């Protein structure tokens, strides 16, 4: 009688053990969460099986997914938007002033200053007004290509980092790529 | 020409005894429930739910077993067995553990359905409790439809849950693969709501066929104590075909 | 301590019920046979055999059209599906159509044995048949447990036959791999003596416990028309326990 | 009402074949699920390991 | 007779208990840890798909 | 001592520096 309304409310515990373990130790659903993303984007000359959800990477770690790959019928090229993370890749509260300590380090530098247009506070107020918002980790001269890891698995992209005095603002197109290669690629470069 | 008339005899009068069942099914769902009605469902989901956590348990890790040594002994001569996380758990999720544990379903809870409502029937308990006014397939039949329909998807997780500890029992504790690539293989590769859940639809299809046929069975039976075993047997098999036939569907449509 | 009196009680009685099950195996095996045996033999390979023989091809088609929808939809990430003709035929041969086929017998041919002899003890015709003098284990058990353990594995080739060949329709036909490096990847990875033939003696073992078990439950059953009815289920569910329990040890001695 | 069983029986599996070829259909596996398809062709000197159904 | 029939009520239970341990043990949901480990660390420029736990 | 950092790496060579490399 007691028993009967017991040994189900045991097997709903059992179930209960099982069904957690194969979501947060099984599947992938624990791993999977954008910590307050944002979305930029953009356009590649060759996407061989870039499948959607895949990975991007900056230096070997994970920040971003994949969401559309549709062509661009005026100029037949891809159209790939990405979600990168607003906590692993931009600058944080107490972080706004180490982006303006550095463009008053290498970007503000008067042997710098003194090539270009001729002011005095032109380009010096401009990097506390643009800087302090919408801004990233990513240095604009950085071009985000395809790959692949070993040589059986899936694509990811990979963004390789370098100089740099501008930072890419929000949903921006990243400026330069490189497609993937295989077979119909390599041994035609080959020679 | 009677061999053919015999025959073409048999197939009309089980197309006939499809339509009586799918106007049964009718009946049952399309009702508010009678007062008391959540009383006999608690108690009719340990004598299908609970009964059957033992043979599904021990089963599952067998499984188990299996796919760690059979995946073990293919994937170390490619080499590669970061792999071996990813294919144990996708042959169980998606197709294993949805099919074998409505195989398992359809003998021990399936037909013992069949026996229950089937020996209340010859014995005119069935005709005696319509007399008093009680409608019995709202009494009697419609706490057992529900409590299939229930207990089946809250057994292949545990079938599941179950085959992949006990295929990483063989795989890392005792052949000898790294753990943290075990692990690390699955998490990239099993996805939730493309595996997980399509697992647990499949069973909700499957659940609905294994008991809409065990309970029409025991309920159309011919009142004799050797017609009731003869429908034992017609409701294993119909079963079994039902599973392995919406198998084929599902999984063309899911994954295709 | 009620539960564990009663629990411990349960166990012992199971226990004692399997030595009575091996001192009957042990009295129609170590025997000559009475002149006409073979006459019935003949007869019960009929019932037992080629009755079940719709089920098995109809149901060994649709896991081959699983397998080979699922091997694809796996093997073409990879790219390389000159190996779909050895997947599906090796997770057939020496896995799945011995064990798959055997919990199909146990439902359609094993539980119709129980039935059978069954019905023959609450109706006395098993104690009529002993004041004759005629033996009621050499005439009517032997003859069907003769046929259960010819007609089992006779029909895992018919179903590993039909399984491939149902793979074959869906992977090269439909979704459009080469046919000849279909069945060329086959005869390179997949032996005779090492994968056909381990796969039928994996199957006499399963035929021996299927058939043992199922003609036991229906020789000491409690006369009774619902007591028989309650040794069907005991009879479905302890021969898909020895199947799958003796899966793992044949698997582990001849694949590792 | 035998009738009527039977009938309420030819409308399940004649249910249970519309539905067989439509899971086929959009599963790819049969027929042509691409909209407003036209047909243009090529004329190669090689082509090895080329089925039908690529991309 | 009542202790025949008891001790295999216990000698059961304890088998069918301890396994669940034994099984949740190996399930990395339990434990799982070192003997008095401790935590290095380094820096690298290009960890290219170095998964956590990894060995 | 325990906590401490190592600092001599290198990093990864993938086939993407290693292909074009090898040409």
């Amino acid at each position: 009688s007691r028993t009967s309304e017991l040994a189900v409310g045991i097997f709903v515990i059992i179930f209960g053990i099982a069904l957690f373990f194969l979501a947060m130790k099984v599947s992938g659903l624990v791993g999977t969460n954008l910590s307050d993303g944002y979305t930029m984007k953009a356009q590649f000359d060759n996407v061989n099986g870039l499948k959607p959800r895949a990975k991007v990477t900056m230096s070997g770690v994970t920040i971003g997914r994949v969401d559309s790959i549709t062509l661009d019928p005026v100029t037949r090229l891809a159209t790939v938007t990405f979600d990168l993370d607003g906590k692993l890749t931009s600058f944080n509260a107490e972080q706004l002033k180490e982006v303006q300590k550095n463009a008053l380090d290498e970007l503000r530098y008067s042997s710098d200053y003194t090539q270009a247009t001729p002011a005095q506070q032109k380009t010096m107020e401009q990097q506390l007004i643009s800087n302090m918002n919408s801004i990233t980790s990513i240095d604009e001269d950085a071009y985000i290509m395809v790959a692949t890891n070993g040589l059986l698995g899936e694509k990811y992209l990979k963004i390789v980092p370098g100089g740099g005095l501008n930072y890419l603002k929000r949903g921006d197109t990243i400026s330069n790529t490189q497609g993937t290669m295989d077979l119909e690629d390599l041994i035609s470069k080959f020679i | 020409m009677n061999t053919i008339a015999w025959l073409g005899r048999l197939v009309i009068e089980r197309i006939r005894g499809i339509g009586v069942a799918a106007l049964m099914l009718l009946q049952i769902i399309f009702s508010l429930p009678s007062a008391g009605g959540f009383g006999r469902f608690v108690y009719q989901m340990h004598r299908v739910g609970v009964m059957s956590l033992l043979i599904i348990t021990v089963s599952g890790l067998f499984i188990g077993l299996v796919l760690g040594l059979q995946g073990y002994s293919i994937l170390v001569n490619v080499g590669s067995e970061s792999m071996l996380g990813t294919m144990v758990s996708l042959t169980l999720l998606r197709e294993l553990a949805p099919v074998v544990a409505a195989l398992l379903f359809a003998g021990r809870a399936g037909s013992a359905l069949t026996a229950e409502i089937g020996s209340m029937k010859q014995s005119e308990q069935l005709a005696s409790m319509e007399m008093i006014g009680v409608d019995p397939l709202k009494q009697i039949v419609s706490p057992r439809l529900w409590a299939g329909i229930v207990s089946l998807p809250m057994l292949t997780v545990i079938f599941a849950a179950i085959g992949i500890v006990g295929g990483k029992l063989v795989g890392v504790d005792f052949l000898g693969v790294d753990e943290g690539s075990f692990w690390s293989g699955m998490q990239n590769n099993v996805q939730f709501g493309h595996d997980v859940v399509n697992g647990i639809i499949k069973s909700i299809v499957f659940a609905l066929l294994c008991t809409w046929i065990a309970v029409f069975q025991g309920y159309a039976c011919d009142p004799t104590p050797e017609g009731i075993a003869t429908a034992m047997t017609r409701t294993v098999v119909y079963s079994s075909l039902c599973v392995l036939g919406f198998d084929f569907v599902l999984t063309a449509v899911m994954f295709g």
